[PDB]
DNA sequence: GTTTTTTTCTGTCTCGTGCCTGGTGTCTTGG
DNA sequence: CCAAGACACCAGGCACGAGACAGAAAAAAAC
DNA sequence: ATCAGAATCCCGGTGCCGAGGCCGCTCAATTGGTCGTAGACAGCTCTAGCACCGCTTAAACGCACGTACGCGCTGTCCCCCGCGTTTTAACCGCCAAGG
């Protein structure tokens, strides 16, 4: 519970600054966690139904690695 | 003379079990052939990515239900879902 | 004493950030984040580290990658200040709504 | 046919056929055809149903193409899936923003 | 007498939001298209249907990026369209570098 | 040569896009974003075909060329 | 469960020969080498599929290479890899 | 020359990668030439991103690649860049990307 | 603020071996 | 007309350690 | 508002043409029968995921406060809409020669 209000507004200010945003409307903090949380659903979905075709009840870094290669977003790094 | 391919007359009858009063152009007709070409070539090719990530080569239902509900969006994949599983058990309960 | 009119502190850190290498959202309130929404679809869930690792990696690129996009909105809307419309017309042409 | 005795409308066999022939595994069960077929017949089911609805809206009996990419871009789960999918005779939304309408 | 402008552009609006035919007609198109050909390997011969696939893709592909570059100038306080706003779109898309 | 791409075609294709008021420079833009989308279709295209040891590029190979830029369209048997 | 480290040293010490490495930067271009090799793979299934030939030979990979990476490097792949067909095959 | 890697005056194995074309359900048979041809590209491709990475690591003085130099070396290129389009890297970021708006001036 | 220039203590990496497993030589036959 | 296999022969390939060795920072310390 | 009048919609009409019925084939689905190992399953073992807490500390939160880009407004000036005036793209049968 409230984890989305686990998102602070310095990170949010960091991520602009490595985004290269200058300026920082108010109304943008919940918007943001909105997106991310969307984001985060569909990515998550998916890498459970490929653990629940793997029949084991942990999902690994590789799973996670082939369900966002479906999405097309996909990420090296950690072997897949 | 070569023989070609189409699904025309399948989906055709469900079209008419769907819709007895109803028509088709034949250009459309091609265009649902096409478009059962490719959600079987997604389906296919995630058959294959699950034999390769799970190590194995025989394909049974059971990948086949992960797949469309790796692909299709929820509501509309759990109502296919139901559609095959009741088709399953309609099958193999008899021969 | 001084209060410096503002200019070098957002720009500054954001060469600071440039230079940076590592992540910015830190971890367990972002761990507990993702169980929370895991703890949806299937309930008790185990998790190996480097899977949530790339999740907060491939998290943060995603908005930077939003973030950049939304910046050149805002340099088309002759502004420096962000809207959420800009965003939400980021997400419009990227095709995921 | 295995259609019938499974009570549905698409050929078992030429499926488990082009199992074979697309080098998709190396062995093939028995009744994964079956299930693919069922996920085909309602996925075209709900499609081409609403095709029918559209054909219903502009009063014709000929389906165009264009009822059915009208009929991909109204319902929500079907457009995005075929997000990346355009059709040759299709058009868009007729789709007019306000804000340019004059006053 | 003289009409009043913008309308006659929403009235066309109205009327080619109907007919999906095709809007280039075909001779310069495919001149165009051969001429474009003819650099890779000389004078390779073409079926008709494959130059209506072309026709086709090109005239959505267009109409397409031309909505969102049509929401940007929206967003952008402005009703008329610029290049830089095409400019902006494909940076979102990422065509160009 | 690229200019067979009259300012009322692309105006018509501002109009089934939509879109109400038309700038300048737009014209030859639009010719040249259009000029370079088609290089890449039609060469990848000519690849296909160059494989295929013929003479003619079928529109089949257009296809699994649209789809090999991820620009899937039915239709004309794909 | 074999990665790509020893290769990625010999090609570092025909490079440039006074370079070190990490470990998760081996781990990236093994990531790297494994999506190639799969999409390359992938596409020349595709031709297999696409024009009816029950097997691949070395044709199928030459027009896959030209597929998928553009001009510079598809030109310079296609020479290497002529060269190197042409040394294997004179022994 | 006894292995096929020695025949080929390469660094990768080449029976490695027919094995994989066998068990990878891609065709039914596999050719001589097409997996020797394959190994050579991605040689190739290796040697050649390599050489970014050794000039990017140069660059800072630092004997030793990191994420960051790859991810410079790739998008200071721009035909592994359009390569690269839908590819992130781990410990990447992106590049310097200051607006000219955004100087004191 | 930036950045440079000393130790330091220090994490990884390259050398170093043994075990082993896939890689290799070649006919038949067939597609 | 040479791959598939099928069998027969095999030195490499990688896991584990060691000691060293490139390296991040501590902290003066200029611009 | 409010009328005149362009612009569009919408209703028989007919025509023509391709969608759909239809019908006689033949080749892959079937039917049945025969090896075989891949995997469904039982079960062993040790790792690692989890939970918890104590200590450290740097990181967030609230507020004080100026302030300065965002914005509503303004004037202005200009340059696209559009309607008018030709105009060349492109698909086509005489009429000269002319031999």
């Amino acid at each position: 519970r409230d984890n989305i209000q686990g998102i602070t507004k310095p990170a949010i200010r960091r991520l602009a600054r490595r985004g290269g945003v200058k300026r920082i409307s108010g109304l943008i903090y919940e918007e943001t966690r909105g997106v991310l949380k969307v984001f985060l659903e569909n990515v998550i979905r998916d890498a459970v139904t490929y653990t629940e075709h793997a029949k084991r009840k942990t999902v690994t870094a590789m799973d996670v690695v082939y369900a966002l290669k479906r999405q097309g977003r996909t990420l090296y790094g950690f072997g897949g | 003379r070569s023989r070609k391919e189409s699904y025309s007359i399948y989906v055709y009858k469900v079209l008419k079990q769907v819709h007895p009063d109803t028509g088709i152009s034949s250009k459309a007709m091609g265009i649902m052939n096409s478009f059962v070409n490719d959600i079987f070539e997604r389906i296919a090719g995630e058959a294959s990515r699950l034999a390769h990530y799970n190590k194995r080569s025989t394909i049974t239902s059971r990948e086949i239900q992960t797949a469309v509900r790796l692909l299709l969006p929820g509501e509309l994949a759990k109502h296919a879902v139901s559609e095959g599983t009741k088709a399953v058990t309609k099958y193999t309960s008899a021969k | 004493p001084h209060r410096y009119r503002p200019g070098t502190v957002a720009l500054r850190e954001i060469r600071r950030y440039q230079k940076s290498t590592e992540l910015l959202i830190r971890k367990l309130p972002f761990q507990r984040l993702v169980r929370e929404i895991a703890q949806d679809f299937k309930t008790d869930l185990r998790f190996q580290s480097a899977a949530i690792g790339a999740l907060q990696e491939a998290s943060e690129a995603y908005l930077v990658g939003l973030f950049e996009d939304t910046n050149l909105c805002a340099i088309h809307a002759k502004r420096v200040t962000i809207m959420p419309k800009d965003i939400q017309l980021a997400r419009r042409i990227r095709g995921e709504r | 046919t295995r259609s019938s005795r499974a009570g549905l409308q698409f050929p078992v066999g030429r499926v488990h056929r082009l199992l074979r022939k697309g080098n998709y595994s190396e062995r093939v069960g028995a009744g994964a055809p079956v299930y693919l077929a069922a996920v085909l017949e309602y996925l075209t089911a709900e499609i081409l149903e609403l095709a029918g609805n559209a054909a219903r809206d502009n009063k014709k009996t000929r389906i165009i193409p264009r009822h059915l990419q009208l009929a991909i871009r109204n319902d929500e789960e079907l457009n995005k899936l075929l997000g990346r999918v355009t059709i040759a005779q299709g058009g868009v939304l007729p789709n007019i923003q306000a804000v340019l309408l004059p006053k």
